[PDB]
């Protein structure tokens, strides 16, 4: 939207890199220095959530893109979700298979 | 838990927030600049002051990381470019006084008036009419009256303000460990901690004075020719062995001599190339010019336009009521948005200005990957040189005879060669002495070598010694001539116009060797040659990440600025000139004066 769309965030400060397929929703103050800050913004203690400034007058490379990541998995189940095929018509008076 | 790992943590957040706020402010500024209304003024000023206050708060916050323990060089560059207090290190009263006197100087320069001695109700401002009388007239007394009155009725107001601005700026620069305000200006060419590309602030003066010493053998001949020709437009006013009166040069101060071309054209019976009737009679519109420029730029190997550039840029003048000040500029609003603003017509000068602007656009497109604080030229002089070599190469007959604007044969003769080279010389090599002299004078004033009771005397002595012009009326220590210039009264640096002129021709000769040229340098084009684009893009994508004396090596092969490319470019005119002064006296004596009689 014009004048900014501040409803799409992305966290850019984490103490440890993420392990595969983990989701974190914490909003505690990331503390960079050596002094406790007890949860207030200021010097060497930053808030880790920031928002995209999406606007229509952007160049390709800053416009919001939507992503849908599919994942496939087979643990042990014999008959599960599967794609559709072609219902071979049933013939009669003719042996074959 | 170190004093370095916090720097990057702070710099990331600063980069994000600064990019956001800067985009907001620049969008507001554009919205004003292309649509002049009343509410847009406040809508722009609001975002401007918000961005300024945010930058000030980040500056007073970033003083917690001492620059002495930072080891990485990019973060050091960013912190040092962010740490400088700049102004506001003074007390409050001094700052208010300095701001007031700066605004007063700008206002007095902008709205000065001088009217006739025989009719006191017909005075004209500077811009609409004074530098028009000084540019189009041919009468001696009229030019003399204009040049004398503009300095006697507007210059005399700037001296008691300049004599305080000097002291205030000296204190503001001494409060930051610079020893004067001149060193603050030269602090742009400063480079520390590279072990092979060092450049101390003090070597700039030596470099300038050692490169100007090689131009005089050409400037002297050009001056002798211009004088031997001027002695036919105003007879019995110029002596064959004296200087040129400072009011017969072409404009108010003598910065450019290009307005003399109607008097000193070598062969006045051959019209130089001007493809303006072909463009008009072939139905060329305001978009075809930019399409051709984009095609030329994509020929050498640089990317296409961003497609956000064609929908939002303002290439045409909005007709009915959209009054917009259109001085051609290229914008870098950020976040991948590049726009161009110019009220273009269908002529040749705009056809070259389009290429000039697309030069800046390509430059800003190249280094858009660096952090925010490093989105700028390698120094204050690279941008205009990069933007200028394109237009330099886009006006050669070989290039214009392949696009279609010219006939496919167009027989060439050395007379048009000389014409074009001389018209180029009256603007390129005609301003270097004046620029060098004015910068040397301002340095010697700020440093304190010239006591405040010897300003005008030393100024006119240096003008007689270096540039070669003499005043037509004595000037005592009540006047103030340097302040009557735009760049001097508004506190703008001036040394960049002397380094751009050298970087331009250095880049040109460096790239013209990649395209494997054959003839003289002024007939080359870098189109259709992909290696030139690569050599140029190797420097375009750096920004301020590396010291400028490194980005200068990647394209040329040297470490400092040089002057051999300029003389290599001007060799033919040099020879023809050296064969034109058999009877005249090349040089000048500093004794003759238009009133010593
Ligand atoms: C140039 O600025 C003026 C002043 O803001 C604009 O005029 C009004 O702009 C508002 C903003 O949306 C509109 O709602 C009004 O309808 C406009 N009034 C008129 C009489 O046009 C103007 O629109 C701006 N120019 C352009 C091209 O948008
Ligand atoms: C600290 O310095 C190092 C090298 O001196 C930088 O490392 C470069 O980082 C960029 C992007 O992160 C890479 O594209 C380069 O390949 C890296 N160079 C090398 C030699 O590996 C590092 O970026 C600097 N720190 C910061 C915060 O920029
Ligand atoms: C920038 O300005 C400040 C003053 O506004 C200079 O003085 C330092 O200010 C900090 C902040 O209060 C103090 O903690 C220091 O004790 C001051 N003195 C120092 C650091 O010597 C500061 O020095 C200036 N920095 C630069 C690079 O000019
Ligand atoms: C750059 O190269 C292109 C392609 O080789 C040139 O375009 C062709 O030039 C020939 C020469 O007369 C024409 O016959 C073709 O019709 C052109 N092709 C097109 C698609 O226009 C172009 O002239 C070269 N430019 C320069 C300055 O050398
Ligand atoms: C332009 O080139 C022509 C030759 O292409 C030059 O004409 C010759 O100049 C020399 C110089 O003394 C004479 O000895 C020859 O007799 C000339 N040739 C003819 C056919 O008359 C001309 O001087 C050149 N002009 C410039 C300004 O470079
Ligand atoms: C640039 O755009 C033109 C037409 O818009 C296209 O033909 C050409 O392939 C493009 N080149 C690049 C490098 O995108």
């Amino acid at each position: 939207k014009p004048s900014g769309n501040y409803n799409y965030l992305y966290r850019l400060f984490r103490k440890s890199k993420l392990k595969p397929f983990e989701r974190d929703i914490s909003t505690e103050i990331y503390q960079a220095g050596n002094k406790p800050c007890n949860g207030v913004a200021g010097s060497n203690c930053y808030s880790p959530l920031q928002s995209y400034g999406f606007r229509p007058t952007y160049g390709v490379g800053h416009q919001p893109y939507r992503v849908v990541v599919l994942s496939f998995e087979l643990l042990h189940a014999p008959a599960t979700v599967c794609g559709p095929k072609k219902s071979t018509n049933l013939v009669k008076n003719k042996c074959v298979n | 838990s170190t004093i370095e790992e916090q720097a990057k943590t702070f710099l990331d957040k600063f980069n994000h927030e600064a990019e956001d706020l800067f985009y907001q402010s620049s969008l507001a500024s554009w919205n004003y600049n292309t649509n002049i209304t009343e509410e847009n003024v406040q809508n722009m000023n609001n975002a401007g002051d918000k961005w300024s206050a945010f930058l000030k708060e980040q500056s007073t916050l970033a003083q917690m990381y001492p620059l002495q323990e930072i080891q990485n060089l990019t973060v050091k560059l960013q912190l040092q470019a962010l740490q400088q207090n700049g102004s506001s290190v003074l007390s409050e009263d001094k700052s208010k006084r300095l701001n007031t006197i700066l605004n007063t100087m700008s206002t007095i320069y902008s709205t000065g008036k001088v009217c006739n001695p025989d009719n006191p109700q017909e005075c004209l401002l500077l811009e609409p009419g004074l530098n028009e009388i000084m540019a189009n007239s041919l009468d001696y007394n009229e030019r003399l009256w204009a040049w004398e009155s503009w300095r006697s009725e507007v210059g005399k107001q700037l001296r008691p303000l300049y004599e305080e601005y000097v002291v205030l700026k000296n204190e503001m620069a001494r409060a930051n460990h610079y020893e004067d305000y001149g060193d603050y200006w030269r602090g742009d060419y400063e480079v520390n901690g590279v072990d092979g590309y060092d450049y101390s602030r003090g070597q700039l003066i030596e470099d300038v004075e050692h490169t100007f010493e090689e131009i005089k053998p050409l400037y002297e001949h050009l001056h002798a020719y211009v004088r031997a020709k001027l002695m036919n437009a105003y007879p019995s006013y110029i002596s064959p062995i004296g200087c040129l009166p400072a009011h017969l040069l072409g404009d108010m101060w003598g910065r450019f001599w290009t307005n003399l071309y109607s008097l000193t054209v070598p062969f006045g019976q051959k019209p130089n190339i001007d493809v303006t009737d072909a463009m008009v009679d072939q139905a060329w519109d305001a978009q075809r010019i930019f399409k051709e420029a984009e095609k030329f730029f994509v020929s050498v190997g640089l990317p296409n336009m961003t497609q956000g550039f064609w929908e939002n840029s303002m290439l045409t003048d909005p007709g009915n009521v959209q009054k917009a000040v259109c001085h051609p500029t290229a914008w870098d609003l950020g976040k991948g948005d590049f726009r161009i603003l110019m009220c273009t017509k269908v002529t040749m000068d705009d056809f070259l200005t389009a290429h000039h602007e697309m030069g800046h656009i390509q430059y800003d497109m190249a280094y858009a990957a660096q952090p925010f604080l490093l989105r700028n030229g390698a120094n204050e002089g690279f941008h205009e040189a990069v933007g200028e070599i394109m237009s330099l190469s886009a006006a050669t007959p070989k290039h214009l005879k392949s696009i279609g604007l010219l006939s496919p044969d167009f027989q060439e003769d050395n007379e048009t060669e000389i014409n074009f080279l001389l018209k180029q010389a009256l603007t390129i090599v005609g301003t270097l002495p004046f620029t060098y002299m004015l910068e040397k004078w301002r340095w010697m004033v700020f440093k304190g070598e010239i006591p405040k009771d010897q300003w005008m005397k030393k100024w006119w002595e240096m003008k007689r010694e270096i540039v070669g012009v003499v005043e037509p009326v004595p000037h005592d220590e009540t006047y103030c001539d340097p302040a009557s210039l735009f760049h001097v009264s508004n506190d703008y640096s001036f040394i960049r116009y002397y380094t751009r002129t050298l970087y331009q021709f250095q880049f040109q000769e460096a790239l013209c060797q990649a395209a494997k040229h054959e003839g003289p340098l002024h007939k080359c084009d870098i189109s259709n040659s992909t290696e030139a684009g690569q050599k140029l893009f190797n420097m375009l994508r750096l920004g301020k990440s590396e010291p400028w004396t490194l980005a200068l090596e990647n394209v040329v092969g040297a470490k400092n600025m040089n002057v051999r490319p300029l003389l290599n470019y001007f060799e033919p005119l040099f020879t023809w000139l050296k064969d034109q002064n058999k009877n005249s006296f090349v040089g000048w004596s500093t004794d003759w004066s238009p009133y010593a009689d």
